[PDB]
């Protein structure tokens, strides 16, 4: 029930394109937060991807490839990120984070 | 909820077959009963992706390590359960449920 | 520079109580030599620092594999445990006299044995 | 690098220890708020409090007020304090800027 729902794992093949999914508990509203994603990798520093509000604020964090991009489905209050052309280094755990 | 985490999704890209995990219930030893002492271990290997739940029962009732890499890059990890000797030989059954990829493997031993 | 996270800082918190850890050491499950398979396990919980090592051995001799051991992880109580395994067949299980669980901690030595 | 944390640090139990965030000279923290997470073995990162000065800051939720932070303006320093320190607080210490 806790804020922020993140399925504990995902799995996909080399080359595709997966979405993360991070729901935001019905009592709080999506669209007023951006979304902030976070890659690490085992024993490394978390690493900011990139933060998402809409499609005319937003922004990629440094040196971050553009396959990695953030979206929002307000009405279900999901925060999205989508990676494509999935790569090995791509695994690792994936964090979201609201404000 | 600013600056509030979520608990994470821990993606894997596929380099390998998936395979649900082997899973063994140890009950406790008969000298470790005769120390007084009653150890349940619940062993899982073999298994990838490299994420899975576990939850151990007691006669059907739910009670309330981290996975590792094995030599043939497949995932391993144990769970265990402290009981009085007393507990372990006074209900019908203890169960370890493994959870993995949506799948479920549940494990029971009993007080023989 | 904004959102960014810094390398972080390893926090110890020092003059914690060391503990030596307990070793219990499980032969292969009834249900599991019914299924024509074998497996030891050496279960070693609430020890202090999270650092230690195994060796196995067959009648007093070492061994040099089938054997791998989960990571320890700190427990709720603060110490660590962790479990080291050894897969065998049930004729290897039967073949040997004795076999052996030998955990080093930090200058404390302790090993359990187990027989068919 | 912009942020700089020395990689370890220690004291003992009960004890009260400050830890340093140091900001790259070729930027002003006066305009930057600093942000402390603290992260456990096997678990997400957890946001402890955000400071700009005494009169702007906020603690994160469920947070103990032994964990406070400060700043040295001139020296560009960002500082985490915990206080009693228990064998839990064992862990990785991030900051980050923004504001």
């Amino acid at each position: 029930q806790p804020v922020l729902h993140q399925p504990p794992a995902m799995s996909s093949a080399l080359g595709t394109t997966i979405r993360l999914t991070c729901t935001l508990r019905n009592d709080h509203d999506i669209g007023v937060y951006s979304v902030y994603w976070y890659q690490q990798r085992p024993g490394h520093p978390p690493r900011f991807l990139l933060r998402y509000f809409s499609q005319s604020d937003k922004s990629q964090g440094p040196q971050v490839p553009p396959r990695f991009s953030g979206s929002k489905d307000v009405a279900r209050n999901r925060g999205y990120l989508s990676i494509s052309e999935l790569q090995p280094e791509d695994e690792a755990m994936y964090y979201c984070a609201m404000g | 909820v600013t600056h509030v985490f979520g608990s994470g999704t821990q993606l894997t890209v596929l380099s390998q077959p998936k395979a649900t995990p082997s899973v063994t219930l140890f009950p406790p030893s008969s000298e470790e009963l005769q120390a007084n002492k009653a150890t349940l271990v619940c062993l899982m290997n073999d298994f990838y992706p490299g994420i899975l739940t576990v939850t151990w029962k007691a006669d059907g009732t739910p009670i309330t390590t981290t996975p590792s890499k094995q030599s043939n890059n497949k995932y391993a990890a144990s769970s265990y359960l402290s009981l009085t000797p007393e507990q372990w030989r006074s209900r019908r059954s203890y169960s370890c449920q493994v959870m993995h990829e949506g799948s479920t493997v549940e494990k029971t031993v009993a007080p023989a």
